[PDB]
């Protein structure tokens, strides 16, 4: 539904280039669901622990 | 050597393609990674001296 | 005649010319963000 | 959506299974049942269970052992049956102190200690040998005595080779539930760091690897259960394609596969591992090695 | 024995050590070599001798005696012979090894792909008394003890279509488990749906794996009550192989 | 080179991304997309942990340790030198993992098996990332994860453990050494079964289920089953990873003090507090 | 040169568009991380 | 004569030829910014 | 000797070139990582107390 | 004569005339390369 | 002994050609690592002293 | 009079002689490299 | 005995020969390292200080 | 006993055999390290106060 082929034969030049274009942008979505999977498992951990209390933030360092 | 073209008679272009681009862009990325690692020639630290920004 | 696609000769020549076309209007987005980069904040 | 053969979907029951004759003497047996609760995950039947001498003898000690324990805690409570439920798991029943050496101490100071401890000893030996024997009488291949032979090892390191070899029963670890867990921290600082024994380390790793390889090998037969692929032994007889699959999966994705029956060689020998390593780490503790920190830097795998 | 050094630093300790290095190389080599005693020696695309056979060498054969006489050896050519698939409708697609077969016609009528089958014996799976290991419910006196009975239930296929009605379970009895449904097809044949493929709802049977046409084509049993391990195999491999095709 | 079995599975389709792009084969090794991506991530992260060895000076396996920044950093991208190269290093061994289960995805779907594997695969993932990622950023710094050497994450792993008086006390921690326990009773109780009966007596034919299912009632009154034996071991390692996740979660994030001192609210429970004798007074 | 047109009779221009997304969309992805790594250029 | 992957000789040499082409511009470039990067900053 | 060529029919070249490819990446890699582990051989090094770049 | 690999002797002498060539390239390139270095920073 | 050739109808050439590659290769290895731990041997150290790299 | 491998008398007296050369060409290696080593630093 | 040779009608002689090579390679690295482990009879030791090295 | 050869009809040559091998190699092992554990009987340390090596 998102990565379709073309119809080389019976094809415009416009119609090649939109196709390209979706092509592209299907791949970057799949290559940006990582990153954003990612980002948010980051920043949501940071909230969470923003919203714990004081003492979640002034453990020793264990090195 | 001349013949050197025999060696798409051994291996198979694609999958010799694919090995390749893998390959030359994981060099490019470790010596970049390595030139970074080093503060002599950080060039984003250089520049940052040279202008004095931080 | 060597394809490993199905693809035809002038099939590919199209395609490569409209992706090429594609490929310079990404360069010269790429070389614009950079230069407005390198007059904001110059890395050499 | 699909369905993941974690459960059954319907349960069926007829008479109860009880058990191939062979070379057991059928007298033994007790009755059989069923529990509905267990057939959603396993098997309904509470199947019968073969009673013997060796059964009858770990069972009579081991039940000693336990109540040598309690009548101890009840003992530590002052009768209070309100002071054994505050402190249950605080009680302890401790080793003789390391002035008595091996020698029997007397009942308030490890003569109980001892006691239990040899009513213990009397009671895994008799379950052993009821392993073995049920393995013999239905003529099976002894596989489960080798591998209860190895936690066996462990056990007794702990227990008596190592209190021998360091002269007194005082170095043994308690009858305690948080007790132990103090004797088993109290041991790791006391020899410099266990973490830093090798065997420690080897143990480790088998126990990783035994959760490891279950994991895999579970998931890997539940995915071919759509060709029977649970019937193991009729698959290492009469090869199916739930067997190749697997194969294929496992060599397709790291490079080299198992078999239906080598891959159990690879479970038992993992599972006995961690034992097998771990009785001679803690055996070489104290005996051979003392500061496991200091050996470790002289050995070149911790920093001078 | 603390601070005793056989020679240098080396103690009881790093005898133990390197000890356990060579055990444990011994231990991994013959754990290797006891698992390829099935689907050696290695063959190329063309289904001939590969040059390359691996470091590990093919170990000695060993016997299987079973309870009604027959010996088998695992490690042999009657072995590979006899679980050997012929006449297999695929062709290569490349002359390159390491490329994909292509089914030439029906993936799942051929039985390739996710639909392939071994040709196991054509006998069936008996237990330790020599009964059939799998039957039919009617022949048996076990009773539905728990879940939902699926017997008189609607089949409901992937394409939302009712293809027939469960007429009967098969038992495995030494297990005490339900491994097959018996549906009666809209056009009176009987055919059998393994239970690992199948979910059932509280009013129907929904089998997602394949469509209302593909139903018609399940393997069969030659006896209405007996299943061999060869049909078993069929069958399933017909329908695990409709999620893909 | 393939099995003597192996040429009628390997049909195209199953793939996620590329199609047929990257469907083939190297060796014995199935690619794909995700295989192409898990050949740069471990193949860099290898180099890079490499690199960081030639940083620190030390050729010794046991002695290379990349850290992580110092907690003063905060969750800012360090410096290479400064603990950037270990994010590096986290980012290659996240992307590998993943790619890893994602192939295992696609090797399934051409197989036309279950996906308990990649599953449970995935779990294993989560503990490495809770370990890593969640923990410290609940935590406020990548400064609490561990670092990737053979020994000084052991360091790490006492350290942590220290911080919070004996960690034998934390209760999930316990339920996870009791489950990891009880896997390897069953790993070894299920191998050596199976072994038993695939090798009999020696002039005894081979043993049946029936067998096995005798045995274990014999010895201890229960059978589990074949089926129920692997969904049991599958269970069982599930959960103890899990549980050890949610030890390790609740640690240093709700809980600050001794383990030790939590489990005294039953003692100190006022109906009995005060009652003389025993241990506790 | 003008022959590597030919590039498209290899592989398959759809599911390498696919792949030349992803990928750029990840390069980029790295280059902000690694600038996010010095103040200097430290845009947030 | 042999012929693993299944190409003639002449097919071969196109590809060859193609594939020098490419390798040819890559080298080039990376001479290029190998003496830029020397002028900047010398390392040796 | 002049008869190595046989080599060839002992190993397939497809194997043998491609373990040869690993071997040699690996083992320049490794050779170029201890000399840059060394300060005496590290040419980064020598370069900044050459040119003084820090 | 002896095949494991199905190669036939002349196809192997080609073969391995061409492996040659290549070995010697490289042979000649790694020289060049630690003459370089010899001259440059001597480790003997 | 001139039958010694005799090895051949007793031992695979491929794997015994695979073996000893991969043992050669970890004995090279092992000396040099073993010349390398040594100070008084360690070429690279030497040279070091000799030339007042460090 | 047994073959394993199933190679003839003379097939393993060729495989032997090619061995046996190269056998013969890395002892000589390793002996002028050793040679070279004792010059250098002596050992003994 | 002059009859030893029928312990090649009770082994398989590949397994044998396997075997034997693996055993002697292990003694004699075990040797050469006892006999390093030892500084009397170190010979790299004695080499540095007879030749005055380091 | 003069059937005592009878023993090779109870119990398989090979594994007799192998399982001997082991044994001995374990114990020759086993004594000679023994042996160098005491310095009294250390043939190393005897010939290096002999000749006065160290
Ligand atoms: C789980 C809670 C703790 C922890 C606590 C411990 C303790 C405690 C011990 C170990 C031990 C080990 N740990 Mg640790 N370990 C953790 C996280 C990790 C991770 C990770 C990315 O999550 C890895 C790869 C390792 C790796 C290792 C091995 C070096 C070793 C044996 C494990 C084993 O056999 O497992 C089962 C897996 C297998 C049997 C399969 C094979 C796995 C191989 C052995 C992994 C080798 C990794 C290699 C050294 C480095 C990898 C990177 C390279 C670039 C390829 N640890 C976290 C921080 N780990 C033990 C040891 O000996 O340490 C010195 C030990 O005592
Ligand atoms: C601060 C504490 C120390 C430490 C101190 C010790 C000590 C001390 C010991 C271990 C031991 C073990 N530790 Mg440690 N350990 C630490 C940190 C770790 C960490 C980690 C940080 O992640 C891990 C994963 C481990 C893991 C492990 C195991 C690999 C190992 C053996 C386990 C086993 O099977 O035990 C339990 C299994 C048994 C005791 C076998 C029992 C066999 C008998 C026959 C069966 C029971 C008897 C009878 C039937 C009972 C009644 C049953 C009735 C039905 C009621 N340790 C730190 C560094 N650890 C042991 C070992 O071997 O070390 C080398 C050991 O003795
Ligand atoms: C490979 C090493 C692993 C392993 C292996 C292993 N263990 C084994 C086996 C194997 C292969 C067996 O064959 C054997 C077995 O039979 O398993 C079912 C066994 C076994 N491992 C056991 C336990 C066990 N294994 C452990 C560990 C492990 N065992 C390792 C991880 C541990 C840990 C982690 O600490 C434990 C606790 C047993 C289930 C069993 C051995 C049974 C046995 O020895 O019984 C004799 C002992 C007793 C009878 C003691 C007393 C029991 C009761 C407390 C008696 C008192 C109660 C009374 C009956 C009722 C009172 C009611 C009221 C009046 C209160
Ligand atoms: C139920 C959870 C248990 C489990 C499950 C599990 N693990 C699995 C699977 C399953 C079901 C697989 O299918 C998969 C597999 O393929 O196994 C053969 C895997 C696997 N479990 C593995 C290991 C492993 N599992 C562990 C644990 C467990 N795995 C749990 C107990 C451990 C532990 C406890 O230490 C280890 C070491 C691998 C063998 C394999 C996954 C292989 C993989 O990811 O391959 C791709 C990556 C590489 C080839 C290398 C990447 C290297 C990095 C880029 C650089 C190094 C980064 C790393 C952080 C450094 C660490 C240094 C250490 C000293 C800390
Ligand atoms: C009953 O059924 C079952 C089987 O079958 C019968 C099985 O086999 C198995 C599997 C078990 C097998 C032996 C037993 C033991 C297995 C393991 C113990 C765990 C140890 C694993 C250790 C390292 C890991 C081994 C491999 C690891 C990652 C993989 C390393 C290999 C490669 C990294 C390179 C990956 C290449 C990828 C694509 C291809 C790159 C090529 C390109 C262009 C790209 C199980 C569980 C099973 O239950
Ligand atoms: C340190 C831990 C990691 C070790 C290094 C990585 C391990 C994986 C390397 C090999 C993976 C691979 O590439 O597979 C192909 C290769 C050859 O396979 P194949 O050709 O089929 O061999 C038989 C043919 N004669 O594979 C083979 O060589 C087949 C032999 C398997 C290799 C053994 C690796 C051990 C795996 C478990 C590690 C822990 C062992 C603990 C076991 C305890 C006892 C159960
Ligand atoms: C790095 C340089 C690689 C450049 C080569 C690029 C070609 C793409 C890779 C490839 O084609 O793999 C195929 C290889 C050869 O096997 P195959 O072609 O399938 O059949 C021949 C058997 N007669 O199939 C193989 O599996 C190669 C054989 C591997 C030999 C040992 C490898 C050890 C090191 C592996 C990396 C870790
Ligand atoms: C750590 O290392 C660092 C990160 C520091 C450095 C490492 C760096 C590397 C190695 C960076 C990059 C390597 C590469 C290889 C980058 C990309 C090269 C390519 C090949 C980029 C391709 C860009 C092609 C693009 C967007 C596609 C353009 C096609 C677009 C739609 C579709 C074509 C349709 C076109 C209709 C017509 C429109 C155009 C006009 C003029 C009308
Ligand atoms: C700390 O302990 C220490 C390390 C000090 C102890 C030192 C130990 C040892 C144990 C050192 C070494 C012992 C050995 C056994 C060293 C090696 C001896 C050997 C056996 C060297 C073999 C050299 C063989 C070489 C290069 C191969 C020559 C073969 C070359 C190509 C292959 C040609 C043969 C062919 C091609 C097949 C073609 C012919 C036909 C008919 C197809
Ligand atoms: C710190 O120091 C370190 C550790 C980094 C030292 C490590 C160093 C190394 C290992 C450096 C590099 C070794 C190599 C091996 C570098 C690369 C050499 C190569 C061989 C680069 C090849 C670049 C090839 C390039 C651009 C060509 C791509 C080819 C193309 C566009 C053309 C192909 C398209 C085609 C042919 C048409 C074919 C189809 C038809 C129908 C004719
Ligand atoms: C710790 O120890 C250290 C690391 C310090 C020192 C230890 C060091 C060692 C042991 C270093 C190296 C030992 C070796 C043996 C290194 C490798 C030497 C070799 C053998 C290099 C081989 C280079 C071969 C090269 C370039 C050739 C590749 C071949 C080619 C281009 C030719 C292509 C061939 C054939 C195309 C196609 C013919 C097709 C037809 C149809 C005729
Ligand atoms: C109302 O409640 C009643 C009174 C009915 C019963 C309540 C009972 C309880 C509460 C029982 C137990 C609680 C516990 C905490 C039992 C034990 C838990 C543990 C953790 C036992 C651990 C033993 C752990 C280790 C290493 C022991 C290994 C033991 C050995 C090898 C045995 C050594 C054998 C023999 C030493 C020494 C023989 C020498 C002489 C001179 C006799
Ligand atoms: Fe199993």
């Amino acid at each position: 539904m998102f990565d379709k082929p073309f119809d080389y034969e019976n094809g415009s030049k416009f119609e090649m280039g939109i196709w390209i274009g979706r092509q592209m942008a299907y791949g970057a979505f799949l290559g940006s669901i990582p990153f954003l999977l990612g980002l948010g498992l980051v920043l949501g951990s940071y909230g969470l622990g923003l919203m714990l209390p004081e003492r979640a933030h002034q453990a020793p360092s264990p090195y | 050597m001349s013949k050197f073209y025999k060696i798409w008679l051994v291996f198979d272009p694609r999958r010799v393609f694919v090995a390749q681009g893998v390959f030359l862009f994981l060099l490019a990325v470790l010596i970049h990674l390595i030139l970074l690692s080093t503060p002599a020639f950080n060039w984003l630290t250089v520049a940052t001296a040279k202008h004095g920004y931080v | 005649d060597l394809s490993f696609t199905g693809l035809t000769d002038e099939q590919a020549q199209e395609l490569h010319a409209v992706y090429m076309s594609g490929l310079s209007a990404f360069i010269a987005v790429a070389v614009l963000a950079h230069l407005a980069v390198m007059i904001w904040r110059p890395w050499f | 959506a699909e369905y993941q053969n974690f459960f059954n979907q319907v349960q069926v029951a007829g008479a109860p299974e009880m058990g191939l004759k062979e070379d057991v003497d059928t007298f033994e047996r007790t009755p059989a049942g069923m529990f509905n609760i267990l057939g959603w995950m396993g098997n309904a039947q509470i199947g019968p269970i073969y009673l013997g001498i060796a059964g009858t003898v770990s069972l009579a000690f081991g039940a000693a052992w336990f109540f040598t324990i309690g009548v101890w805690y009840w003992y530590q409570a002052g009768f209070d049956p309100f002071i054994f439920m505050r402190d249950l798991f605080f009680f302890s029943l401790e080793p003789p102190p390391a002035e008595y050496g091996l020698a029997i101490a007397p009942l308030k100071q490890g003569g109980v200690w001892q006691i239990a401890s040899l009513f213990m000893a009397i009671s895994v030996i008799a379950w052993w040998v009821r392993v073995y024997t049920r393995a013999d009488q239905l003529g099976m291949g002894k596989h489960m005595a080798w591998a209860f032979l190895s936690a066996i090892w462990l056990w007794s390191v702990l227990g008596f080779w190592r209190p021998i070899l360091m002269g007194s029963w005082s170095v043994a670890p308690p009858y305690g539930i948080f007790s132990h867990l103090d004797w088993t921290n109290q041991f790791s600082l006391d020899h410099g760091n266990l973490f830093y024994n090798p065997f420690h380390g080897l143990s480790i790793a088998a126990l990783y690897g035994s959760a490891l390889l279950f994991a895999m090998h579970g998931a890997t037969i539940l995915a071919v259960t759509r060709f029977g692929g649970e019937r193991e032994l009729e698959q290492i007889v009469d090869r199916g394609t739930a067997s190749e699959r697997a194969a294929l999966f496992w060599r397709w994705t790291m490079g080299f596969n198992a078999t239906m029956e080598g891959i159990h060689r690879w479970a038992i020998w993992m599972a006995v591992m961690v034992t097998l390593t771990g009785g001679i780490g803690i055996l070489l503790s104290g005996t051979v090695v003392d500061n496991w920190y200091v050996w470790a830097q002289v050995h070149g795998y911790a920093p001078v | 024995m603390v601070g005793v050094n056989f020679f240098g630093d080396f103690d009881l300790a790093s005898l133990a050590i390197w000890s356990f290095w060579a055990f444990l190389a011994y231990l991994i080599y013959y754990l290797q070599t006891e698992n390829m005693r099935e689907g050696y020696p290695l063959e190329n695309d063309d289904g001939k001798l590969s040059p390359n056979q691996g470091p590990f060498p093919v170990p000695s054969p060993k016997t299987f005696d079973l309870a009604d006489g027959r010996k088998i050896v695992v490690p042999s050519v009657e072995n590979e012979e006899a679980h050997r698939r012929t006449d297999l409708a695929l062709e290569r697609t490349s002359v390159n090894e390491g490329y994909p077969f292509r089914p030439t016609g029906n993936p799942m009528l051929d039985g390739v792909g996710p639909a392939s089958w071994v040709p196991r014996r054509d006998e069936p799976e008996v237990d330790a008394h020599g009964h059939n290991k799998i039957q039919p419910m009617r022949k048996t006196e076990m009773k539905v003890s728990a879940g939902r009975d699926p017997r008189g239930m609607p089949v409901q296929a992937g394409d939302t279509e009712v293809v027939g009605k469960i007429v009967d379970m098969w038992v495995d009895i030494p297990e005490q488990l339900v491994r097959y449904l018996e549906v009666e097809l809209n056009s009176g044949k009987k055919k059998l749906l393994p239970m690992t493929m199948l979910k059932i709802w509280s009013d129907r049977v929904r089998v997602n794996a394949i469509t209302s046409d593909l139903f018609d084509t399940i393997p069969d049993i030659k006896s209405p009550d007996v299943v061999t391990k060869l049909e078993e195999d069929k069958i399933s491999a017909y329908v695990a192989g409709g999620y893909m095709y | 080179a393939l099995l003597s079995f192996e040429r009628k599975y390997r049909v195209p389709g199953g793939t996620l991304i590329g199609g047929s792009l990257f469907d083939f084969w190297v060796g014995p090794f199935y690619v794909g997309f995700f295989g192409v991506t898990t050949i740069f991530f471990a193949t860099l992260g290898f180099l890079l942990i490499l690199w960081g060895a030639a940083m620190q000076g030390t050729w010794n396996p046991q002695l290379i340790s990349i850290f992580p920044p110092p907690v003063e950093n905060g969750l800012n991208v360090a410096a290479l030198d400064k603990g950037g190269l270990w994010q590096v290093i986290t980012v290659c061994a996240t992307g590998a993992f993943c790619s890893w289960a994602l192939r295992e995805v696609e090797i399934c779907r051409k197989l036309g098996i279950g996906f308990h594997i990649p599953v449970a695969f995935s779990m294993a993932i989560f503990a490495y990332l809770t370990l890593v990622v969640i923990r410290p950023m609940m935590m406020g710094s990548w400064g609490y994860a561990f670092p990737y050497g053979i020994w000084t994450h052991l360091d790490w792993v006492s350290n942590t453990g220290y911080t919070y008086g004996n960690f034998h006390y934390n209760p999930f921690h316990m339920l996870g050494i009791s489950l990891f326990f009880t896997t390897a009773w069953a790993l070894a109780m299920h191998g050596a079964l199976v072994l038993s009966a695939a090798n009999p007596v020696k002039g005894k034919t081979m043993r049946t289920p029936d067998h096995e299912d005798t045995y274990f009632r014999d010895l201890m009154g229960y059978s589990v089953g074949t089926l129920g034996i692997h969904r049991l071991g599958l269970l069982l390692a599930l959960n103890a990873v899990f549980w050890s996740a949610c030890c390790m979660l609740v640690s240093g994030t709700i809980y600050f003090d001794l383990w030790s001192d939590w489990w005294y609210w039953w003692v100190n429970m006022p109906f009995w507090a005060d009652m003389a004798g025993g241990i506790n007074g």
